[PDB]
């Protein structure tokens, strides 16, 4: 399909972005959306081939584009307001039909110094649910994480499961009045009550947060919060 | 101008659910239906065609004479809960406009609710633990937590497919030294409180 990179950035305002992006092989036409929450994809340019046709609802002297040799394309924003938030699409077309790209979701924050990796805990099923039901419900938490840039899966015997899972569609806010604040993510996996009783049975939760990288400069006490996975585990009790 | 319902819809599975949009340029000439989840992209969901289209539920029609497109969905599922994007090209341009999408959720169909508000100890010893409010129907409603350093996530519909069993839940926690489950859960329902 298309290709975009990467799939989520976080950035301080004033610092400057590059998005990515890789047509279907032969596409002559490209096309960048800007997404904010609650609305549709908007256009910010269109390339046929490497010419730029349809520019007029580029932004300013701030976004710029370029699909120099036809084939993929680099959008920038630079320098970048906190209004800039919003998942950035691309999409590849040869007539009507448009194919997109996952997207780059972008946060842009006042100060890096904001940003969290989450700490992820696994609670295991309650007895009296397992009495009760004859099932067993774990539940996984990540919290204190900024921004809301993770990926939550569940992991049974080294083997990623989608059945009895659910997680939060949305994070919480950890101080709903603060502009900065982190958030928290929780999610459930149920399980009948005789696989969770077997010992041998083993759970965890992963969290992939996108953060920082070896590039960043950085200056707190605590470490960089540089991409990462945070994990919490369980194994099934007799 | 392609204009579609503002939404949200919310609805029981098994319900009907009508979506319309109208567009401005008669000269438009292709037209879609995109869908999309929260933290992804449009994916088609079909195009509609000179004679509309149907595929198994869903039924899409044109009227080119009053410039609308519509879109129905018969007995929806809980799947079927996305955001759908109205999508047309801007008249005599191969460009498309996206309109700015209506959200549908559709609530899963409870038969067996046994709403429960339930313990859980963290897995490594720290004495930690959260509340697991269970088993209730999609009449239930969970509402935000009122008290601060008191946390309620929404509800969740997890599905345990081998089977065909579908339950609600919802996560609350605290680190207020006398948190009980009951503080967060209080009266909604009538679970069994062990």
């Amino acid at each position: 399909g298309v290709a975009q990179s990467p799939r989520y950035k976080i950035i301080e305002k004033r610092q400057s972005v590059a998005f990515w992006c890789n047509p279907i092989s032969g596409h002559a036409t490209l096309y960048w959306y800007q997404q904010i929450l609650g609305q549709g994809p908007k256009l910010l340019i269109q390339f046929q081939n490497n010419g730029v046709v349809d520019d007029s609802q580029l932004p300013k002297d701030r976004f710029s584009a370029e699909r120099l040799k036809g084939v993929d394309s680099t959008l920038k924003i630079q320098p970048a307001k906190l209004e800039d938030s919003a998942v950035y699409l691309c999409a590849s077309s040869q007539t009507y039909e448009q194919y997109f790209g996952p997207g780059t979701r972008l946060t842009v924050t006042e100060d890096l110094k904001n940003v969290f990796p989450p700490e992820v805990a696994v609670f295991e099923p309650s007895e009296a649910e397992i009495s009760h039901t004859q099932k067993a419900t774990l539940v996984c938490l990540a919290t204190g994480f900024y921004p809301d840039h993770v990926e939550l899966s569940w992991w049974v015997n080294g083997k990623e499961v989608h059945s009895g899972v659910c997680t939060d569609p949305q994070p919480l806010k950890e101080q709903p009045a603060l502009n900065d604040s982190r958030y928290a993510l929780s999610s459930r996996l149920r399980v009948s009550a005789t696989f969770w009783q077997n010992p041998r049975n083993h759970f965890r939760c992963q969290v992939q947060f996108y953060g920082l990288s070896e590039n960043d400069e950085w200056t707190q006490d605590r470490a960089k919060p540089v991409t990462q996975i945070v994990s919490a585990e369980a194994w099934g009790r007799a | 101008e392609v204009e579609q319902d503002p939404g949200p819809f919310n609805v029981p599975e098994g319900a009907t659910v009508a979506f319309n949009c109208t567009y401005s340029n008669s000269a438009s000439q292709s037209f879609f239906w995109y869908r999309q989840d929260c933290r992804k992209e449009p994916k088609l969901l079909m195009s509609v065609y000179s004679s509309g289209n149907e595929d198994g539920r869903f039924t899409a029609q044109l009227n080119r004479a009053s410039q609308y497109i519509s879109l129905l969905i018969r007995d929806s599922k809980l799947s079927d809960s996305a955001t759908y994007l109205c999508v047309v090209n801007r008249g005599s341009s191969y460009k498309l406009i996206f309109g700015s999408g209506t959200r549908l959720l559709v609530r899963p169909d409870i038969q067996n609710p046994d709403p429960a508000v339930y313990q859980l100890r963290d897995s490594k010893s720290s004495d930690k633990s959260v509340c697991l409010f269970t088993d209730f129907d999609s009449q239930t409603n969970v509402s935000q937590s009122k008290d601060s350093d008191v946390y309620i996530t929404d509800k969740c519909v997890l599905d345990m497919r081998s089977m065909d069993f579908k339950s609600n839940s919802a996560v609350a926690w605290s680190n207020k030294s006398d948190f009980a489950c009951a503080n967060a859960f209080n009266n909604s329902i009538i679970p069994e409180d062990t």
